[PDB]
RNA sequence: ACGGAAGGGCACCACCAGGAGUGGAGCCUGCGGCUUAAUUUGACCAACACGGGGAAACUCACCAGGUCCAGACACAAUAAGGAUUGACAGAUUGAGAGCUCUUUCUUGAUUUUGUGGGUGGUGGUGCAUGGCCGUUCUUAGUUGGUGGAGUGAUUUGUCUGCUUAAUUGCGAUAACGAACGAGACCUUAACCUACUAAAUAGUGGUGCUAGCAUUUGCUGGUUAUCCACUUCUUAGAGGGACUAUCGGUUUCAAGCCGAUGGAAGUUUGAGGCAAUAACAGGUCUGUGAUGCCCUUAGACGUUCUGGGCCGCACGCGCGCUACACUGACGGAGCCAGCGAGUCUAACCUUGGCCGAGAGGUCUUGGUAAUCUUGUGAAACUCCGUCGUGCUGGGGAUAGAGCAUUGUAAUUAUUGCUCUUCAACGAGGAAUUCCUAGUAAGCGCAAGUCAUCAGCUUGCGUUGAUUACGUCCCUGCCCUUUGUACACACC
């Protein structure tokens, strides 16, 4: 049951690969990508 | 580009331009005019 | 080694013969060598379809880019005209006629299964002189057995066709049995 | 010259055969020098089975053997005589193998 | 979602109908036991005793 | 046990009605003689076939035999 | 066709004459019964070490739980400010499982939503099938052409007799002449001082020679050490056996039995192939073989954890240990055969080193008549201990410890060591297999395998007894006979 929230109308890390579109989450401590 | 990347390699399974024959598990594929 | 490469190589002919069999069913498929009733269809649009082919099983097979009287055709032939729609019977005897009159020394056609829905017996045609048990079984008879899938049930057809052993042209050329005297 | 051992393996005689006397002779008449074809022992590949596709019926069991078997010529020859002799044998059924 | 199945009846399947039951594992064939006895010509195995 | 049936006793019967002054009541020299007035497709089958033909001429001394 | 009808014949799946037994005890497996969550399922001469079923995961279809789309496709209500997938950190759970919840990050026309249709199922029907096999059948039967008997269906041929394993024949005879099966055929095991050829086999003789011994004799190895050869071995072609010869017995002979020779005289031994056909025999749990029915995203599909097939008041079958003195135990002799064994990689293992043992380690030989292997196997044989007892037979059961295989050894996978040593004192009615390299005793190779034999398939070694027949027992075949059966005694 993953819902995928509609995300409607609204910086950069290790491993270059990702183009600068990695903004992180701020709940608390992350520094964590999305990726890993 | 993730199935152009297997069109490209041809030169799906049911819409046409594909024959498929079992033969022991590997699945023969050719293409149709 | 070289018993377990020839035990492989003995099955890759197997992979060829079935495979041939499924595939080139329609255009007259006999046996592996390709040994087809009629080769156009083989060529095609003039080499399309063997260069398909032989692509097929070179790219299976792991290799490089250039590494009438037989029973198989005839059951497979009538196997098609039941398909296609024919009675039974009626195609028998006429399998069975042609081998007979091709020069053939015997033929037997057995259809076996629900040919209309019932207790599902088995009728014979046979036609012509007939051998069974023996060496002679395998040195001259061409048996093939076929399943035919219609929309009720499976139906099951044998055919055993004798080549003449007098033009054996190959090994022996009498039956064991068979005595000719000359005076 | 070179030396070469070439060894013939097949399934049927006939063929097995005429491929050793056509290599013997075709050696013969170019005048070579070599020790006859040794014919190491047939190996009958035996495999058991069930008769029945299932267990029901009296305890049958059906036995099939594959006749293999196998020659190996030695010789000298220069490499002319050496590949026309090799391309000959295209008998199929019969494969060849030559160690140098 | 894949627990290793490099041996055991698991690992190997018959070549001709996929089935992991009655497997001959000898001379390299890997063909079950009513798939090799049907097609057995083909390999070239056949009955004289 | 040793009966001799009719692919046996139909070509020793042939043999015989158009080869009496011909193989004498030896095995080993009907056999030889069997092998290129007959085409016989068995080595044991043809040693049958001048076996019976032995016996037959051996008796036909002591009478005529019908057939 | 059938008969709870008769007569002939056949068969160690029957007996007579016998041997090994089994049923008597223990253990291993299967089935039943019971139990359970499941103890999965099918099968009752012709099921019950069977589905090559010796199941820790898989196998598996059973159960207690948890994920996955592996739902193609013209098709519509979802799109270019977003149709969908993916997620580490926490509750959750066996789970580093984003399976579910806090939760906001990523990719961007694949997917996902509602209808249609596919797909798979070890889901059901073997009484819907094909095929394959089993049984009738380790039995011998089946059918034209011409002619003959009948209006005819049909019948003779295809049989009173004798012989054979055989409808194998002889023979008699409205039959003659034949056809399929049997036989013939083929594979293998026997021999051939012969044809051919062999550092992938062996033997002779020379050096290279160590020993015994030295008048040159014996035994040994000389893996690039030399030549010759095929007696041993191998495998191609052929040969040989055809009951050969001779007697007795044969109705008239087919044949039978003796003696001789022969390599072998029972189809020379054993087998493969096995016709007309019939089963509601078995198998949908082999098939991407399949008809039909059921299910298909809370899946009977697939995948992961664990459990299950093993489980125990009880009966039965296939097997082993034996129940001892032909034995048991120590040493010593080292005598086979059929096979099998790894190059994208981990198999067959020789040889050293370690350990009591299993086993580990460094390599080497082997893709193989090349190395395992000469399978230095067992039973067995020589010499000794045990001396007739629940004994030192027996190793059931259990306790303790060490390793291998395996992601995972607990409900011991298995191997090894020590240790209480249980029933069994030769077996009940009954019942199974078998006639010569056969039964029995014995182990070996392969299959099942990552490991595990008591299983099965092949093999060799030691190797008897009795019989050379009969229809009393059982079953089957043929003939006759009765039928109101014909879907044929369901
Ligand atoms: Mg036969
Ligand atoms: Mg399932
Ligand atoms: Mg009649
Ligand atoms: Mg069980
Ligand atoms: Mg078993
Ligand atoms: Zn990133
Ligand atoms: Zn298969």
């Amino acid at each position: 049951k993953h819902k995928k929230v509609k995300l409607a109308v609204l910086r950069e890390c290790s491993n270059p690969t990702c183009g600068a579109g990695v903004f992180l989450a701020n709940h608390k401590d992350r520094l964590y990508c999305g990726k890993c | 580009e993730d199935r152009n990347k297997i069109h490209q390699y041809l030169f799906l399974t049911s819409k046409g331009y594909v024959k498929t024959q079992f033969s022991w598990q590997y699945y023969y594929y050719t293409l149709t005019e | 080694s070289k018993k377990r490469k020839l035990v492989a190589d003995g099955v890759f002919y197997a992979e060829l013969n079935e495979f041939f069999t499924r595939e080139l069913a329609e255009e007259g498929y006999s046996g592996v060598e390709i040994r087809a009733t009629r080769t156009q269809d083989v060529l095609g649009e003039n080499g399309r379809r063997i260069n398909e082919l032989t692509l097929l099983v070179q790219k299976r097979f792991k290799y490089a880019p250039g590494t009438g009287l037989s029973a198989v055709a005839q059951a497979e032939s009538m196997k098609f005209k039941l398909l296609n729609g024919l009675a039974i019977r009626r195609a028998a005897y006429g399998v069975v006629r042609y081998v007979m009159e091709s020069g053939a020394k015997g033929c037997e056609v057995v259809v076996s299964g629900k040919l209309r829905a019932a207790r599902a017996k088995a009728m014979k045609f046979a036609d012509g002189f007939l051998i069974h048990s023996g060496q002679p079984v395998n040195d001259f008879i061409d048996t093939a057995t076929r399943h035919v899938l219609m929309r009720q049930g499976v139906l099951g057809i044998k055919v055993k066709i004798m080549r003449d052993p007098a033009k054996s042209r190959t090994g022996p050329k009498a039956l064991p049995d068979a005595v000719t005297i000359i005076e | 010259i070179i030396k070469i051992r070439i060894t013939l393996t097949s399934t049927k005689v006939k063929q097995l055969e005429n491929v050793s006397s056509n290599i013997v002779k075709n050696a013969e008449q170019h005048n070579l020098v070599k020790k006859g074809p040794v014919r190491l022992p047939t190996k009958v590949l035996k495999i058991s089975t069930r008769k029945t596709p299932n267990g029901e019926g009296s305890k049958t069991w059906e036995t099939y053997e594959m006749r293999i078997h196998k020659r190996y010529i030695d010789l000298e020859a220069p490499v002319q005589i050496v590949k026309r002799i090799t391309q000959i044998t295209i008998e199929p059924g019969v494969d060849v193998e030559v160690v140098v | 979602f894949s627990h290793p199945r490099r041996y055991g009846k698991g690992s190997r399947q018959c070549r001709v109908c996929s089935s992991h039951t009655g497997l001959i594992r000898k001379y390299g064939l890997n063909i079950c036991r009513q798939c090799f006895r049907e097609k057995a010509n083909d390999i070239g195995f056949n009955k004289f005793r | 046990g040793r009966v001799r049936t009719k692919t046996v006793k139909r070509a020793s019967k042939a043999l015989i009605e158009r080869y009496y002054p011909k193989l004498t009541l030896d095995f080993q020299t009907n056999k030889r003689l069997c092998d290129e007035i007959a085409t016989i497709q068995s080595k044991r089958l043809r040693n049958k076939i001048a076996g019976y033909t032995t016996h037959l001429m051996k008796r036909i001394q002591k009478g005529p035999v019908r057939g």
